[PDB]
């Protein structure tokens, strides 16, 4: 399954985040919440206009997280995940996600 | 002395409210206060959503910013 | 060597069981060799 | 294997606390509060408010 | 410095939201606190038994009541084996799935069951291995059909089992 | 908290660290970060450091010239303002002697302390990842149930007896 590293996202740190993406010619739009307990990030993906969301999930280091859900036709094919850029043992946090801020959310697409 | 210290006498600033760091509230209840002002010992009390000071008398009985 | 404190457990319970139950009064001996009084013995200050 | 003491010690703590209301019941001096949240007078005490 | 697992009781969770109550209007009145305190205080109880519901679900912990679900989803049914050892062999064979069977693994494997000094293993020209056991805490008989099933294909076993050397 | 190679104040050459820890050192605390900025923003003169034009300090101006001490102190307590991390000047002692035609003022300036926002690319870790049990313990139970136990009654067998 060769893939191809295609997009990149950062947040800004703002608890409600809402905006609109483009992947593989498609177009998704996302929420993004953050949970004061968990400390975590809640990711939300849907169709544009959409009543509900299609797929909610919580954003973790190294799990595939669109693994189980590979099988709507609403759903990108490629692979979503974050590693980080210093040191391994960094967990996600509020402001360390972006290009150069620790942590590299990802987007990539298999070659087809 | 910290809240007094960089202040020029001439402006008659009161020492009432001001915030002490360090200080800790003082626990007794409504009665031992009343008994601790007639004795003229000012105590540092946790305000309403604060603490401060509450009175610069001296032993004598005026207001401090005065002497 | 969970036996040692097993041990010392043992003889503790007996030297409580005997504090709570000293009949009317019973004087249970402390490894230091203080005395501990019964309840019983607790209560003559009541019992006037 | 007596490891039956995950028990015992809901039972340990509790005495613990009864000896110490008894110490200051019998010790005190001119109270103790009860699980109920009632009160009791230590000895020195209870020799004061009663009937003279 | 800090716990990762999140998941624990909300430290002083009564004495919050009291700390809400604008500029101490209504405390000291005996009538208001008795209120909000008597609502407030069910929350405790919700909120403490927000834990158990995850963490007595963890195999680890899971009662035989429910440890049995956790059994059924790997395919792993109860037969007779009691709570203590069923725990066990759902711990044995879920570690097979990683394994090769070499002296080293072996080893690793029966040291979950016996501490660190109850087992010992000879080994044989001729196929033949060995299994000394020496603090064995439940029966071995019900467990020893998987005490095979992570052995070579062609191993050939003595299970002796005594207390102590 | 600007981070940047640590500058020794008492000479000048980068803090490699005392004998006992030699090494290289980053600039964290923003006071350190802030006398750097400033040292070098003054010790620059305008005009002279290649592939940038515009910095430094324009002391030919004033050097060799017939000046006014009131415009000097003006564009010195200027620059310092540049910094977009400075809170006041809390005073100003500008003095000329004119024997020997020499200047030297004295100023201090206050600047506040922040936060690190992330630690991930500065050594350490701030969580207490669980560690892994020891031999049959988790299978079977633990000792220290007992131990536990065992001090508790012989703590409180100590406590009753009067001491």
């Amino acid at each position: 399954r060769t893939v191809v590293r295609t997009f990149d996202f950062e947040l800004s740190g703002y608890p409600d985040e809402t905006f609109r993406v483009v992947l593989d010619s498609v177009t998704y739009e996302l929420r993004f919440m953050w949970n004061e307990r968990d400390e975590s990030w809640f990711m939300s993906l849907g169709d544009i206009g959409a009543q509900r969301p299609t797929i909610t999930s919580k954003l973790t280091c190294y799990s595939d997280i669109l693994a189980p859900y590979r099988y709507l036709d609403n759903v990108p094919d490629g692979n979503l995940y974050l590693w980080p850029l210093g040191d391994i043992r960094t967990r996600a946090g509020r402001f360390n996600i972006g290009p150069l801020k620790g942590i590299q959310m990802t987007y990539s697409s298999l070659i087809e | 002395i910290g809240a007094m210290a960089a202040n020029d006498p001439s402006y008659g600033d009161s020492l009432h409210l001001k915030t002490m760091p360090g200080m800790v509230p003082f626990a007794g209840s409504d009665t031992q206060r009343s008994n601790a002002w007639s004795r003229n010992a000012n105590i540092y009390r946790g305000l309403y959503g604060g603490g401060s000071y509450i009175e610069g008398k001296t032993s004598s009985g005026q207001y401090v910013d005065v002497i | 060597d969970a036996d040692k404190a097993v041990d010392q457990i043992i003889e503790d319970s007996k030297r409580l069981h005997i504090v709570v139950n000293g009949t009317g009064t019973e004087q249970a001996v402390a490894e230091d060799g203080s005395l501990l009084p019964s309840v019983r013995k607790a209560l003559i200050d009541n019992l006037y | 294997i007596a490891l039956l003491s995950s028990d015992a010690d809901k039972a340990v703590d509790q005495i613990i606390e009864d000896s110490k209301r008894l110490h200051i019941v019998v010790n005190g001096t001119g109270q103790a509060v009860a699980e109920d949240g009632s009160l009791l007078p230590s000895v020195r005490k209870a020799l004061i408010d009663n009937l003279y | 410095l800090k716990d990762v697992n999140h998941i624990h009781p909300l430290p002083d969770f009564v004495r919050g939201g009291f700390d809400y109550v604008p500029s101490d209007i209504f405390s000291g009145k005996e009538n208001f606190e008795q209120t909000l305190r008597i609502l407030l205080e069910r929350l405790e109880f919700i909120d403490q038994k927000m834990v158990e519901l995850a963490e007595l679900r963890t195999t680890l912990n899971a009662e035989d009541a429910i440890l049995d679900e956790i059994g059924r989803q790997l395919g792993i049914y109860r037969n007779g084996l009691n709570d203590p050892e069923y725990r066990a062999v759902i711990m044995i064979l879920t570690g097979n799935n990683s394994k090769s069977g070499t002296r080293a693994d072996i080893i690793a494997t029966l040291k979950q069951l016996f501490g660190e000094d109850g087992v010992t293993t000879y080994k044989g020209y001729n196929y033949r291995l060995d299994i000394n056991i020496f603090n064995t805490c439940m029966e071995v008989t019900d467990i020893l059909p998987e005490i095979i099933d992570m052995l070579p294909l062609v191993t050939h076993l003595r299970v002796v089992e005594n207390q102590g050397y | 908290q600007f981070k940047d190679l640590l500058l020794d104040p008492l000479t000048g050459d980068l803090d490699f660290g005392t004998p006992g820890d030699r090494g290289m050192r980053l600039a964290l605390t923003n006071q350190l970060s802030l006398r750097q900025r400033l040292y070098l923003r003054f010790a620059i003169w305008a005009g002279d450091w290649y592939f940038d034009e515009t910095f430094g300090f324009p002391y030919r101006t004033f050097v060799g010239k017939k000046t006014v001490k009131a415009v000097l102190d003006g564009r010195i307590k200027s620059e310092v303002r540049q910094e977009p991390d400075v809170l006041q000047i809390t005073d100003f002692q500008s003095t000329m002697d004119v024997v020997s035609r020499s200047y030297k003022c004295f100023f201090t300036v206050v600047t506040a302390e922040g936060e690190e926002i992330s630690l991930a690319f500065v050594g350490e870790d701030e969580y207490q990842y669980p560690t892994p049990p020891e031999s049959n313990v988790q299978l079977c139970g633990d000792e220290g149930v007992i131990i536990n136990f065992k001090n508790k009654l012989y703590y409180l067998i100590n406590f009753r007896l009067p001491k």
